[PDB]
């Protein structure tokens, strides 16, 4: 509900208006966690306004942001690093590059992996507009005809309307909608080797994951 | 219960 | 250059005829099964599933215009997700259970006593169930595979672009030949590539569990499964 | 490396 009732136009307004905040930083999976940290609690607002998700019973919402939410702060991070070739922003304060990835393991396997993520949306001239469009379709399609089936007919129908607002042909809006898709398993991929290693080096008792932090990651494994 | 069970309520 | 000049048409009947076989495992049914080695039955299964799928990639419209390292990366990276992806469209017909071979079929009661099962398993049947819900059909199934083959690697790859494209174009085709509208193509091809990114996660489960470790893993699914390591996992 | 570059080459 809700979400069906609104138009394509209308639902951009909402998920724009839904958007969360740029956060600042606070060793250094010390500070990637405290920044998540304090994202996923604006994540979670986010998600209750994006239309439709409130729609679902607590249970599903629950497992929804347990599996969407480091796909989420990917590509948020791969969005807001698209002015930036060759380095990634978490925070306006805090700009990696690539190097800033040794030391702790697995970090500079996945920084390559969201700096071409990242080059990619930069090659295919991504918009706001399609971003939060992305960004709602991860949470819907992280689980597991039916409510979220719909919902996320309704984002398509809303990306398309976009696109073709933008001149795009018949021929470019299916191209650019499968391609616009394909890069979320890339985030996926990299959002499943990140959770990975988090374990890992928690195992490890390296770095000191939050509250949540822990909930989250014990909820894939 | 979980802090995420929490914060969707409030 | 002549992947981009197929017609959708001679797209899909070019991948309809790489189609590899369908395998059958060493299990016997004269006498009792013990599942103290599925995972035996699966690896070699999977190792001889492995060969004929490099052949069905060279025979991917496109794919052989590729250098070797590339045809390489390709191959190394979505190998257990086209292998996931294929068992997934022959276990529709049979909810609830997992059709790896025509004569190795499973259920659920099996994911037991091996670790990592139930969890892969109760994706497998939802990822199949989505797909049989979905009513995948046979053309739509091997251009989301040979999809996987080209995306799955994370002077411009813009050729391997070019064939994505092709792809999509094919599996808009093949909806409107069906008879759906505009809308309902859109919505589709959305869907049907969702799916894939399921099968990306389902594949990287798949990983790390096979490579924490009888089992006694081949020659090339050692490379296959190192290829994912110190790329990606965790020391 | 080796065994996947001469399946490769039939
Ligand atoms: C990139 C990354 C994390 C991250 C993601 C988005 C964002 O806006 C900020 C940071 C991250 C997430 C949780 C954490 O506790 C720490 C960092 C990330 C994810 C997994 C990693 C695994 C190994 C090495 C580095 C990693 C970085
Ligand atoms: C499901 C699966 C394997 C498989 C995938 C496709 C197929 O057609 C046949 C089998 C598999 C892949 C490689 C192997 O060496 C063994 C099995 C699979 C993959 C990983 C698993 C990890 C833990 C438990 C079960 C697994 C099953």
């Amino acid at each position: 509900s809700l979400a069906l009732s609104l138009t394509a136009d209308q639902m951009v307004s909402a998920l724009l208006d839904a958007e969360p905040p740029i956060l600042y930083s606070e060793s250094m999976m010390g500070l990637l966690t405290n920044l998540a940290d304090r994202e996923l609690v604006h994540m979670i607002n986010w998600a209750k306004r994006v239309p439709g998700f409130v729609d679902l019973t607590l249970h599903d919402q629950v497992h929804l942001l347990e599996c969407a939410w480091l796909e989420i702060l990917m590509i948020g991070l791969v969005w807001r690093s698209m002015e930036h070739p060759g380095k990634l922003l978490f925070a306006p304060n805090l700009l990696l590059d690539r190097n800033q990835g040794k030391c702790v393991e697995g970090m500079v396997e996945i920084f390559d992996m969201l700096l071409a993520t990242s080059s990619r949306f930069r090659m295919m001239n991504l918009q706001g507009e399609e971003f939060v469009c992305l960004k709602s379709i991860i949470l819907l399609n992280s689980g597991v005809k039916d409510h979220i089936h719909r919902v996320l007919d309704k984002i398509t129908d809303t990306l398309i309307h976009l696109m073709a607002k933008a001149g795009l042909t018949l021929q470019q809006q299916h191209q650019r909608l499968a391609q616009l898709l394909l890069i979320l398993s890339h985030i996926r991929h990299m959002s499943n080797k990140g959770m990975e290693h988090l374990y890992s080096m928690k195992c490890k008792n390296v770095v000191p994951l939050s509250d949540l932090l822990l909930e989250m990651l014990d909820a894939h494994r | 219960h979980k802090i995420l069970h929490r914060l969707l309520q409030d």
